[PDB]
């Protein structure tokens, strides 16, 4: 097993569990944050066929399951299913006892504090961790950059952040939160695939559409001329073989899916877009911070592996920011993992080991200790 | 008295 | 280090520390007399991030600090912060031990005597200087001129002086003090910049406005025709690029800022102006002194590097003084430093070395020794 | 209609238009200063459905509109939308022709002068008013008090003032301006409601949060013991039924919202607070003014109908002011309207009818006439 007391870094954003140990390059366990459950009856007698499938096994059996994400927009909705996800995380995937390891959880800013509080209650009461710490996810995404100055966009499966930090000091009044992320892009892609002719409605078919979004989507630097480019010829069409047979061929849907991220009116969501929430987070900072946020604009979570989103990102922030400013969009190709990687850095720091919310301090101050020790 | 700074 | 017992000449007027050694051309250390302090929380763990930034480092980090001047109108208000300023002065900037060097401090006339007395108590009790001497700042500004006859205007960041001296003898009944100086001009410029459209309210933005005042202001020899000159055309407008982006364009504010110095009604301060306090200091002197004060009207501190203030100064004192008098405004371009330079002259004089308030005379007579040895 | 030439008193602070006639108790028209605009497509053919909704109609349709305030921190940002607001003000709500009536506009001190100048240009060029006059809003708030001596705090939706006046003479060097007001409190309440669990992000949901702030907030005389009082029991919790269904229950957010007004660090704004800007405005006045400002401390605009803000206000100014001073916070329950009411007094004065900026004097001196006739 693990012969030491190495800290656990568990990172469930809203749609993908990535967990592992501190002082480590990559997360050891990366699996979908789903719990599946059979929706019709078992007939082969003597089969096993447990009435819950968590993680990657659920996508192995998703044709006979109703898949259900226990965490939506960064908020944990099903608590017993999230306990299934954590139980599978420690005991099956990462294959370790939580009693021996301090654990580092992550969440978004501007979240309900009962998420953080009940997450601490489940970590100490159910899994009996010795220490525990919730961490703001974009902050850790700046720990992976090796920077102490920068504004961080990450955009996981349920939430996007823009946390600005200058010289180690965060600017929590200048913080942002938009609930437009990759599951919303998956749903919008599923809608416009219904526009082309392909009907995906099941949760398993939603997982197929999510795969189409990951394999086969880019961001379109200039959306109008890319739109007319797809309207002119079929040079942007691309085929995807569905599981078990039929192939599909998608055109302008390839780049209309993450244009919703730059233009949230497509999914009917009144917002300013990703590029304007970055600029508005920078303009909420003080005057002497802003060029150090322009040159350090870290873009480091999931849903940013769309090809060209750093080009669209710089190309649009440059249009908002004044001239003679140096707009550098940092898009480090190890992102989708850098919230975990910065979790690994922070949990492996030696200054940090008196910042763990420990037991006998949880037992002393109840579950509200998180609002005086964590942030 | 006075000022600010002064008394 | 320093292989001798050279005297320290430390000169904090109210807004800029300029310190160094005696027998020296220029002050070795010139830095802002500010102490900064973080106003929101530290988030990057393992950073250092001390909870006090003194001097130039505070302007390096002023976007996340609340800057605070420990000395206001020549009066030290925060004593622990002034001890931070002195501690940084000797041990970080000038990088020397105060135990080895007699120190020469400066202050204004007509100051509270607890400023001078507590400054002596902090120099002997805290820094353990062997000798110490407070000095009237405009007197030293006449030591830099190489003159023993003249009336001295200096106008630092918090106070302006007009000390008249004839044949080595000061006229302390004819002395003056106005509390209108460059920080008041910075605040008034910040107000009329709010009149044009640019809102500066933070202490860091106050430091930006102070920079606009230094770079981009002159004094307007004839204020009414300069005022109508700016009202006629845009030939007096000038642009200033703010830190991190946006450029501004100032017009009549370029010369309405130091017209407050010649006309204190703009900042709502009942006074006679700079040009009339000089003439009133001369008329308080005796009849046989005045033409030697007219021809030796030294104008030698900070806030006098406005272009044309010697032209406005001579042009207005000539209108007050009788005809067939020779009005010479001495404006030696080494001013903003000549209070320090005359401190260097006075501390390097050989007649002066029995005028130091020494320890074992401080210990004998308490801290009130300054009111029998200094002046 | 109106059979006379009664002057119009239009008062848009930044968030609420209150307009009417001079010589009148209450404003005739009070409606939100919003202009709404449909953000998705019209489908019922033959509907009307104009592509702009101004005023109260916009809050009748805010579920399908993006509401937008044309005036932010007392500065008019959208000029065509403010012309929609004025056009709706005269022709729909107040239902009168501007050609027949002199109009009295209000703004804050320390505003951009292009706001005042373009407001005069829009009043004469577009609406063809015979006369026009901009007025400092807290001054008019002292006209409603029946006093000619007092310091005035008002705190509308975008700006707070502290204009001190003694014996009819204002002290414009002792004037103040803080850009912390009720829309900032609405945004901060919306943030800490996201902390409890309720997500409000749309402009219509911002209007719901503003309603929660108006119905269900007080100021907490002692913030620490009120904070621990809410932490002890649920006796401070109070429920609010949202539009269309779900009820919410707010606790310490009920008094943490206007504590930002007394402590601007909550919204990350470096300032001294309301209680210290009053005391600093009094200390900037002369020595023989101050007890007549202490006994006449008028507190008379919007965002002052928090219960107990006069108790917190007196309780904190008494701690700043010296003893044996009589601190009287005047909080006349007709405030939120007293800027309009004092506008009605001033426009109905007989001495005032040669102080109107009239046309043929606008046409003679351009739009800069406001900076010689108004103030
Ligand atoms: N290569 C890719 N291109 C585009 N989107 C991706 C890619 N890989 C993952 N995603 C999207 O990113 C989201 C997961 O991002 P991540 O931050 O790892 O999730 P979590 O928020 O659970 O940590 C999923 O919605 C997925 O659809
Ligand atoms: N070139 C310049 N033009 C106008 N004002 C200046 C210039 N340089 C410095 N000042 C002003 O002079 C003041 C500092 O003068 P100084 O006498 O050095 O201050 P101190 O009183 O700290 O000695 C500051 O307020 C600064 O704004
Ligand atoms: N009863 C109340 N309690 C607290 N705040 C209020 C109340 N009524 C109005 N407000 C706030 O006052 C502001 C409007 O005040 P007012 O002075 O009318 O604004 P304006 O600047 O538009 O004149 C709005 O932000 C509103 O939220
Ligand atoms: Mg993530
Ligand atoms: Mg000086
Ligand atoms: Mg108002």
């Amino acid at each position: 097993d693990e012969d030491e007391t190495t800290a656990l870094v568990c990172d469930n954003g809203s749609g993908l569990v990535k967990a592992g140990f501190a002082g480590d390059d990559a997360p050891r366990a990366v699996f979908p944050s789903i719990v599946g459950r059979p929706r019709h009856q078992g007939v082969m007698v003597g089969m096993g066929q447990k009435d819950s499938y968590v993680g990657d096994e659920a996508q192995s059996k998703r044709g006979i399951l109703t898949l259900k994400y226990p965490i939506e927009h960064g908020i944990i909705t099903n608590w017993d299913d999230m306990e299934k996800i954590w139980h599978h995380t420690f005991y099956n995937e990462l294959r370790v006892a939580p009693e021996e390891h301090p654990t580092l959880l992550t969440e978004a800013p501007l979240n309900p504090k009962a998420n953080r509080e009940k997450m601490t209650q489940i970590m100490f009461e159910t899994f009996n961790v010795p220490a525990m710490y919730v961490a703001i996810q974009a902050v850790l995404s700046l720990y992976a950059s090796g920077r102490t100055t920068g504004i961080v966009l990450d955009s996981g499966d349920g939430v996007t952040h823009n946390v600005p930090i200058y010289e180690g000091y965060a600017l929590p009044h200048a913080i942002m939160r938009l609930d437009l992320a990759g599951r919303d892009l998956t749903d919008y892609l599923m809608k416009i695939l219904t526009e082309r002719g392909y009907s995906f409605v099941t949760t398993a078919e939603r997982e197929i559409v999510r795969d189409i979004k990951e394999k086969l989507c880019y961001v379109a630097l200039d959306f109008e001329n890319e739109m007319a480019t797809a309207a002119s010829s079929s040079s942007l069409e691309k085929s995807y073989e569905l599981p078990d047979g039929q192939v599909i061929t998608i055109g302008n849907e390839r780049f209309r899916c993450p244009e919703t991220l730059f233009q949230p009116s497509f999914i009917g969501m009144e917002s300013a877009g990703i590029h304007e929430t970055t600029y508005n987070s920078i303009m909420k900072c003080d005057i002497d911070i802003r060029k150090d946020l322009y040159a350090n604009n870290v873009m480091s979570g999931g849903t940013t592996m769309y090809p060209g989103i750093a080009d669209r990102m710089q190309k649009e922030i440059t249009a908002l920011a004044p001239s003679t400013m140096k707009i550098k969009i940092i898009a480090p190709p190890e992102r989708k993992y850098s919230v975990w990687i910065g979790g690994s850095i922070l949990a492996s720091l030696s200054t940090f080991q008196q910042m763990w919310i420990t037991k006998q301090e949880y037992d002393e101050a109840g579950p509200s200790i998180v609002h005086r020790k964590c942030f | 008295a006075x000022x600010p700074a002064w008394x």
